[PDB]
């Protein structure tokens, strides 16, 4: 995906302020709460009975950190997302069989979490740049379906 | 279906929007136009630039329709019937676009109401906007 | 919303299915499993190979549920309430998958009922299956 | 997209029997009837007031022939759909701004039309091969969004 230099700047500047220990877990937790069918893939994570249970679940926070790591990795390779996500594509598509619509959903939940954390700093043009990124990541993760 | 807790959550969150109702609606539209440029083509008679009086005025209309839906949440097909006719028949709005505007409304609320946008309320608001979207796409013939 | 003509069209087309009801349901499932392999994971206790007695038996269940929906087309949320609970709560079926099975049901009807599958009836059947899908995805909590 | 030789065989064999003067118009007409918002892009085609009006409209039949031609072209280049649809991608995405979900819908309408015309010959495995094709075409036409 192609970001303008202004967009790249906006994206990288905000990402440097991201709490990498927490934001991924918040996004994964919210995915599980807002789109409850996604819990089907996380039976081994234990208590997902309430939103509080989900958000406070140590496995959700831990797995969310790995997800965010992958987004960070994609941000460093915007011109080669397919190669970057090849192994994860094989995992999520060939092994897990997650419908790729859910890749889009998690990306949009991440965008909501960024808006929540950054407030007015997450301006409409900053969002538009992040939408390009999370779309690129979703398409790359879905490559094994293509 | 919206649960009792969902209706309580949506009413509370939307209650906090207040005199900013029109403003947030305009911001959600701008977010949509910039993030998802395909949606721009519905508004050729609009100047979609920042600070556009037309986008500001239209944001108030969107907000008023959502407020009507909140106020009549148990009777939304009836409350939004005229708007459903408009969007589906006259305007022929692609159903995908309601998901795009709904996402941008969530982002707008998250950016303005950090205390209200809990995971549970995020879920309730998503269900509410999906319900509104279901009504507004119900009249394709 | 389903129009009077839609309900007439669906009743007529489904009327032609007859004693093949269960058979066509099983065929639609097979079409779905082969075309969209992600859907297979919902049925690990099923052998999904051709001629599977389990797919045959399940196709009859799907057909009976659709027949119930046709017979109670003005009261579908109530008629399908138990099935909505099952698919959304217990089974956690991804909403995308209902679009996939609906498409495969249309393909199955097209392949078997060439005289019935006019453009107007295709449209009515699509709206009907979308309505069924809306009810079956209405209970995520 | 990768078809097995058995799938390629099934696809090519059926396509040779396709009426290339009619099937494209039937698919485009049905798109306009079943998904009426798509009529927004065809205001200049005249009478679209009834299903009969749509299906009998000479412009719908004529434009459908061009669509089918593009699918035929894609069938001949399954290993390079992106290059094959580059110009059409620029048209449909950059110029027309058609949401790419509608590329998927038209492909699925085409699959319905093939089932209608071929009946029991359009077996579940033949369908599965055609779903790979129309997915590939939709993804290629959507490349300018990626
Ligand atoms: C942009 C979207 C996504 C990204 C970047 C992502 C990233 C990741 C990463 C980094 C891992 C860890 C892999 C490893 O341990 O080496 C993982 C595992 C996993 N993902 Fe995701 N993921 C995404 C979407 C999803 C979605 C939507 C679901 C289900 C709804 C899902 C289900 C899983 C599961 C079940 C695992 C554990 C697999 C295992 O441990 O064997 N992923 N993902
Ligand atoms: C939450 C969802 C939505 C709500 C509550 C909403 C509400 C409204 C309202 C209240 C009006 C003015 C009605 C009137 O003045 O008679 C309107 C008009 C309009 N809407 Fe929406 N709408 C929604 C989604 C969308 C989407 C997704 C699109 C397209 C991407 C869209 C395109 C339009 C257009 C083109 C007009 C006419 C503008 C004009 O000609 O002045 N709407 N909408
Ligand atoms: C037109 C849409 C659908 C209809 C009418 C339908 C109908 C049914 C019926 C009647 C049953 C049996 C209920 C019972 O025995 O208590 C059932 C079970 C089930 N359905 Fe569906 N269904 C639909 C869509 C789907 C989809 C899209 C999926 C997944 C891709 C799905 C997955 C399942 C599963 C996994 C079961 C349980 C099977 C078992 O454990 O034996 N359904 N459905
Ligand atoms: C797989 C999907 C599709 C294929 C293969 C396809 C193919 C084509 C072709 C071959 C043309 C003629 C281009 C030329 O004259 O050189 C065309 C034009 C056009 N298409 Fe499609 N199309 C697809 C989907 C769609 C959809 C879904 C829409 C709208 C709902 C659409 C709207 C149009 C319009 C409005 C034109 C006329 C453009 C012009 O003459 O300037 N297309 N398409």
């Amino acid at each position: 995906v192609h970001l303008t230099p202004k967009e790249k700047s906006a994206v990288t500047a905000l990402w440097g302020k991201v709490n990498v220990d927490e934001v991924g877990g918040e996004a994964l937790g919210r995915l599980l709460v807002v789109y409850p069918w996604t819990q089907r893939f996380f039976e081994s994570f234990g208590d997902l009975s309430t939103p509080d249970a989900v958000m406070g679940n140590p496995k959700v926070k831990a797995h969310g950190k790995k997800v965010l790591g992958a987004f960070s990795d994609g941000l460093a390779h915007l011109d080669n997302l397919k190669g970057t996500f090849a192994t994860l594509s094989e995992l999520h598509c060939d092994k897990l069989h997650v419908d790729p619509e859910n890749f889009r959903l998690l990306g949009n939940v991440l965008v909501c979490v960024l808006a929540h954390h950054f407030g007015k700093e997450f301006t409409p043009p900053v969002q538009a740049a992040y939408q390009k990124v999370v779309a690129g990541v979703a398409n790359a993760l879905a490559h094994k379906y293509h | 279906v919206l649960s009792p807790a969902d209706k309580t959550n949506v009413k509370a969150a939307w209650g906090k929007v207040g005199a900013h109702a029109g403003e947030y609606g305009a911001e959600a539209l701008e977010r949509m136009f910039l993030s998802f440029p395909t949606t721009k083509t519905y508004f050729p008679h609009f100047d979609l630039s920042h600070g556009s009086a037309q986008v500001k005025g239209h944001g108030k209309k969107v907000a008023d329709a959502l407020t009507n839906a909140v106020a009549h949440v148990d009777d939304m097909p009836n409350a939004l019937s005229a708007l459903s006719d408009l969007h589906a028949h006259k305007l022929r709005v692609d159903p995908v676009n309601f998901k795009l505007l709904s996402h941008c409304l969530l982002v707008t609320l998250a950016a303005h109401l950090p205390a209200e946008f809990t995971p549970a309320v995020h879920a309730s608001l998503d269900k509410f906007l999906a319900s509104v979207s279901t009504v507004l796409t119900s009249k394709y013939r």
